[PDB]
């Protein structure tokens, strides 16, 4: 009873894993980039990267490592999905219709058991004797690998310790060996087990447990001829081999801890190490020792190379080209030239792949002469936040870097300027001031200002200082940078006109945060007014609480202080005044309005509806919905249906039934539509990317809602007519018997509603990607796709339904993006 | 002060009996569905799960039901009655039997049984049986547990920096304010991807809320850190909800909530916004000193105690209580505590039967500094 249609406009570009191996052929070198729902296979050359395939799986990639079993010419691929849809893929060139066949498939989840808090870990024996996993605490799942094993049967093995940090197989051993570090009240230890397949149980490790630093996080297995594992902590990089033990404590890696790595040599003489701050370390192993043919370490020196994008997963390609795969910034392709050294940096940028995510907030604006629309986003984080402009005329994306994390955005038109909040990291020096770290867009504006109101530590700690920028829509240069007081945090920002006043006021809601107290006690609402390139504080109101989100009502201002939703009236004296209150049991986070309906949500799914009766002047409570889940963003599709996202990357649609004859059913919200989008949704906003011409009879779609995601893909969820939903449902349920997906993951699985406690089949949502994929299917298969569809409902049927009519139907739905 | 009294004997209710026939606990339920269960009448008290309850039954029908239940699954339903009497209940909590004893002696019915609640449920309609023990349809309400709030947007990179070292020592200054800053800054490091700050996610976490509740509780009374406060948020929330001096409507509202985090937030709000106490008929009372309330038991400031003449009675262990009158000599023939003598302490204006002063019996005790109140005539204001 929802009949919604979700489609993907811009395919996700975040990177969460990259590996290399001879996949396509024994002679080529590939860089498989695992983004999210999509997989891309590249080929490396002298000039750079040449794309080959864009294959999309029915799940989220979580584990991707290449292995080569005996008797194989080209490397196979092992992929594990978040929904535990394990599969083994093999590349194969068939003429020019390159396809990825599936060697094996099968679910590996257990009936009962909490998922591990650290996360899914995928490890493979270097001899390709088995495949390891850690899905549930205390259950190190093992999947035997054999030519006859086409079902992936898994037998659990009990782990003696519950909290396991990192487990990775060791090299150069006759029997398979693991080396993991666990957490205990007495401290952290590294202990090894000798897994035996015949006994299906653990054994005694080659070398006994050894105490390690209290911040051991990541483990690297050194290949032959060295052996052993390197345990990298926050302060030291150690090495364990039983009898042998080397450890160093360099001060260079003291600022930030190492979270990612990738080997660079067949013998592992050198290594790569990445950290969150965004610098590329360069570990070295000294192999000059040779007593009687064996090789052992002598030094663990750490040498810094330079600063690159914020690392998420590294890889060393040929000829000293390192793919610094980012996740919250922009991907790069740096070169490790040890002879340039322009100023002390060993890295120079070569390429830059666009990475939209993580989108934080959005706005749709017609920056051209009332033509198309333009999703001005707020991408990036930490030192790589930037403004992106996404047009529709393939999507063209131009970047405006700020070197500063942006929070929200809004577009005032009567001053042709953007308003974007920001938050840069400021280090606390031992002088009472605030010294910066890098030249950010807040400190390089044409002018500047510092807020000064009188209405109310350790050397090394970081303190966040907030700013409100004003950016022109043409040059995209910063014009002014207003800075709030100390320990003030900016949360809300709305550009709207109030009351009978003719000007457009920037309004920012802020909430003071102190380390001593848990939740904010006093906040502030400030009403700016941009004019002649000078920000002025026209009005200032103080609130005993936090300003979480704000909207406008046709000349009135609405704010949600703590757990209370408040309405503010703009008087003729330019001072905000309170009008009505509605004390809620929940803390109002999201405010989305349409007409007189107010959609008050929270972070615990407690969707609540409100209606403002004008004759009485006080809020009235209409609908209720309580269910424990983490709601990410909520949007009002129409006067009845409310859309939102919740835990496990799901989408849900709630409908209010005004036709109910009993008060008990009217005061409750049904759950009509549930969908597993596969992405985490951050913000919703109305608008469309395509020219909004009247189009005579228009299209079957009606309405338009865009959403942004952490991985950075743009989708377009719309509404559908009554018969079109049934026709599309029949077509989708007939498409599943023609197309062959990679891994054999069933479509209803990749779209079934998912939660740690309950799963139910998806209803009320039509997958736009599956329907849009029909135009790529070969013509002879189209005859099998449709045979009794009963095409027309309005004025005829045409039972045969032909094949060309469906092409017209799908194209009309494809024209919307 | 600890007044040198072991606070584990008042929990076991030694006065009830000695040679208890212990029943081993193995019992669960449908896990989100429905069942049917006998209901014991003549009881009016909301039973939070994890709270112990003793029972004393005299009429033949309920003792016959007790023996039948003993030779059956050990569970009976205690409906959480609302303000309106006459079967005006919607929510109830099942009770488990872990100890039984006849002690017939003279003999009418005479049963020495103690019970603890396990699960929550709701009643559709109250079916009535002419035997005397009414049985009801019951939908076992769910116990919803939520994952970590940062598990949705967690990076695949810094998955490993999520198991922190244990707390430094225990209950010390500069080892909590300094450590909690690092905890918040490191655990919720990926909060910048979403459109919300880190402290907002801190408001909806499990460990931080439990630490705040523990700090407030130790501000109230001298609690020995992990003095039978389970690390699990579910049992901790139930125990703290049971041991608070709040009205019945707020307690049933707490019982309504099915998620641990919502329950903890609501409970924190309630005990932050509740300071005063009243004497029902009287305008006010000195019991307003909510801060000066210690717990002379392992179950908390409140527990369930029985009287030798019938209905179960409620208690509140306060250090000092004014606006009261003392009547009767200190006697200990049937004492709720082993080494204490109880004195009937009446009120000063309304003269309600609320209050019980306990006097000194030994040297290393609390000399004439102890009281036990009653929620029937006590209401927060
Ligand atoms: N309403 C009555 C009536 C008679 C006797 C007692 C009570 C009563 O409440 N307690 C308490 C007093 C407090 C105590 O220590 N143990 C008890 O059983 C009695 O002995
Ligand atoms: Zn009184």
């Amino acid at each position: 009873m929802s009949y919604n249609y979700v489609v993907t406009a811009q395919k996700p570009t975040a990177v969460n894993g990259c590996v290399t191996g001879h996949f396509t052929s024994a002679e080529d070198l590939n860089l498989l980039i695992a983004k999210n729902t999509r997989l891309e296979i590249y080929v490396v050359t002298a000039e750079g990267l040449r794309p080959v395939k864009e294959v999309g799986m029915y799940g989220k990639i979580a584990v991707m490592e290449l292995f080569r079993p005996k008797g194989e010419s080209k490397d196979l691929l092992f992929i594990l999905t978040a929904k535990y849809n394990a599969c083994i893929l093999e590349y194969k060139q068939s003429g020019e219709s390159i396809d990825i066949i599936t060697r094996a498939h099968g679910n590996v989840q257990d009936r009962i058991g909490r998922p591990s808090e650290t996360g899914i870990i995928g490890i493979i024996d270097p001899e390709c004797r088995m495949i390891g996993l850690r899905l549930y605490d205390g259950l190190f799942k093992v999947i035997p690998l054999d030519r006859d094993n086409k079902e992936l049967k898994a037998f659990n093995i009990r782990l003696e310790e519950l909290h396991v940090i990192d487990v990775k197989f060791l090299y150069g051993c006759q029997a398979p060996t693991i080396c993991f570090v666990y957490q205990d009240p007495q401290g952290r230890h590294v202990k090894t087990y000798e897994v035996s397949l015949r006994e299906k149980e653990f054994n005694k490790g080659p070398w006994k447990q050894e105490n390690v630093e209290a911040e051991a996080s990541m483990v690297i297995a050194v290949p032959e001829p060295f052996g052993g594992a390197i345990i990298i902590g926050q302060e030291s990089i150690t090495y364990h081999n039983g009898d042998k033990y080397l450890a160093i404590a360099p001060p260079i890696i003291k600022q930030s801890t190492i979270v990612c790595h990738n080997r660079v040599d067949p013998n592992g003489s050198r290594y790569l190490l990445g950290d969150m701050e965004g610098r590329l370390f360069m570990l070295l192993l000294e192999k000059e020792e040779q007593m009687d043919g064996t090789v052992t370490l002598k030094d663990l020196r750490v040498e810094l190379l330079g600063e690159t994008s914020i690392a998420e997963c590294l890889t060393y390609l040929d000829n000293g080209v390192v793919f610094v795969g980012s996740r919250l910034g922009d991907s790069q392709l740096v070169k490790l030239n040890v002879d340039s050294n322009e100023q002390g940096s060993y890295v120079v940028a070569m390429e830059t792949f666009t990475n939209l995510g993580p989108i934080v907030d959005m706005c749709v604006v017609d920056l051209e002469r009332q033509g198309q629309g333009q999703l001005v986003t707020c991408s990036g984080a930490f030192k790589e936040g930037s403004l992106r402009i996404i047009r529709n005329g393939k999507l063209h994306i131009r970047t405006v870097p700020l070197y500063e994390s942006p929070r929200k955005i809004c577009y005032q038109e009567v001053s042709q300027c953007f308003g974007v909040l920001s938050s840069r990291i400021e280090v606390q020096d031992t002088s009472g001031g605030t010294t910066a770290l890098r030249p950010s867009a807040s400190t390089q504006a044409l002018s500047s200002s510092v807020s000064s109101s009188k209405l109310f530590t350790s050397f090394g700690e970081e303190v966040e200082v907030h700013n409100l920028l004003i950016i022109d829509q043409h040059t995209f240069e910063v014009l002014h940078a207003h800075q709030f007081l100390q320990n003030e945090y900016a949360l809300s920002l709305v550009s709207c006109k109030l009351g009978k006043d003719p000007n457009t006021y920037f309004i920012v809601g802020t909430a003071m945060v102190y380390p001593e107290e848990a939740e904010p006690k006093q906040g502030r609402i400030v009403v700016f007014q941009y004019s002649d390139g000078k920000l002025q504080t026209v009005a200032e109101k103080e609130v005993k609480g936090a300003v979480y989100s704000m909207v406008e009502f046709n000349g009135k201002l609405l704010a949600s202080i703590n757990s209370t939703v408040r309405l503010y009236e703009w008087t003729t004296e330019k001072e905000l005044r309170t009008e009505c209150n509605h004390y809620n049991n929940i803390m109002a986070l999201y405010l989305k309005t349409k007409g007189d309906f107010i959609l008050v949500g929270d972070l615990m799914r407690s969707v609540l509806l409100l209606a403002y009766k004008p004759m009485e002047g006080n809020f009235e409570e209409i609908a209720r919905d309580f269910n424990p889940n983490w709601m990410s963003a909520v949007e009002i599709l129409d006067d009845d249906n409310f859309l939102g996202a919740e835990n496990a990357f799901n989408l849900f649609v709630c409908q209010k039934d005004s036709a109910a004859t009993t008060d008990e059913e009217r005061q409750h919200l049904q759950e009509v539509g549930l969908f597993h989008l596969g992405e985490f949704v951050n913000v919703f906003c109305h608008g469309s990317l395509v020219m909004q011409n009247l189009g005579e009879t228009s299209t079957p779609t009606q309405g338009s809602v865009l959403f942004g995601t952490v991985n950075g893909m743009i989708g377009l969820v719309t509404s559908l007519s009554e018969s079109w939903y049934n026709l599309l449902l029949d077509m989708q349920n007939r498409l599943n018997k023609v197309i062959k997906s990679v891994g054999k993951i069933e479509h209803s699985f990749w779209r079934s509603f998912h939660t740690e406690r309950k799963t139910e089949p998806a209803t009320g949502f039509i997958d736009g990607d599956l329907i849009e994929s029909f135009l790529d299917i070969s013509r002879p298969k189209m005859q099998e796709v449709v045979a009794n569809l009963q095409y027309d409902d309005g004025s005829g049927m045409k039972r045969e339904a032909t094949a060309d009519d469906l092409i017209k139907v799908v194209e009309e739905l494809t024209r919307i993006h | 002060n600890i007044i040198n009294f072991d606070t584990s004997l008042p929990t076991s209710h030694t006065y009830l009996g000695a040679d208890m026939e212990e029943f081993h606990g193995r019992t669960l339920h449908d896990d989100d569905s429905c069942q049917v269960i006998p209901v014991l009448p003549q009881v009016m008290m909301i039973l939070i799960p994890g709270q112990t309850l003793p029972l004393q039954l005299f009429h033949p029908q309920e003792v016959s039901m007790v023996r039948n239940l003993i030779q059956k699954d050990r569970t009976f339903a205690v409906l959480a009655y609302s303000n309106v009497q006459e079967r005006e209940a919607q929510f109830g909590t099942t009770a488990e039997i872990y100890a039984y004893r006849e002690e017939q002696d003279f003999g009418i019915e005479i049963v020495k049984v103690k019970a603890i609640g396990r699960q929550r449920f709701k009643v559709l309609e109250l079916r009535t049986q002419s035997d005397g023990i009414q049985q009801a349809k019951v939908q076992i309400l769910p116990e919803c547990v939520l994952p970590s709030t940062m598990s949705a947007v967690q990076l695949e990179s810094l998955n490993k920096c999520q198991i922190f070292p244990s707390k430094p020592v225990s209950r010390e200054d500069q080892c909590s304010y300094k450590w909690w800053q690092k905890y918040q800054k490191r655990k919720f490091h990926c909060a910048n991807l979403t459109s919300w700050p880190r402290w907002l996610y801190s408001l909806y976490d499990a460990e931080t809320l439990m630490d705040r509740i523990k700090k407030q509780l130790r501000e109230w009374d001298e609690n020995l850190k992990d003095d039978s406060l389970p690390s699990n948020p579910i049992d901790f929330s139930y125990r703290v909800a049971a041991c608070l001096p709040i009205d019945d409507v707020l307690r049933i509202q707490l019982l309504k909530i099915g998620s641990a985090i919502q329950r903890l937030r609501c409970e924190l709000d309630i005990m932050n916004k509740c300071t005063s106490l009243c004497c029902k008929q009287c305008q006010e009372t000195e019991i307003t000193t909510k801060n000066e309330i210690f717990s002379l038991s392992l179950c908390g400031p409140m527990a369930a105690y029985v009287n030798p003449h019938g209905y179960v009675h409620e208690t509140l262990t306060v250090y000092k209580a004014c606006n009261l009158n003392l009547i009767g000599r200190p006697s200990t023939e049937h004492s709720w505590f082993p080494g204490y003598a109880w004195t009937v302490a009446q009120c000063k204006i309304c003269a309600s039967h609320i209050g019980w002063k306990f006097t000194a019996t030994k040297k290393d005790m609390s000399p004439q500094k102890f009281w036990g109140l009653t929620r029937s005539a006590l209401l927060p204001t």
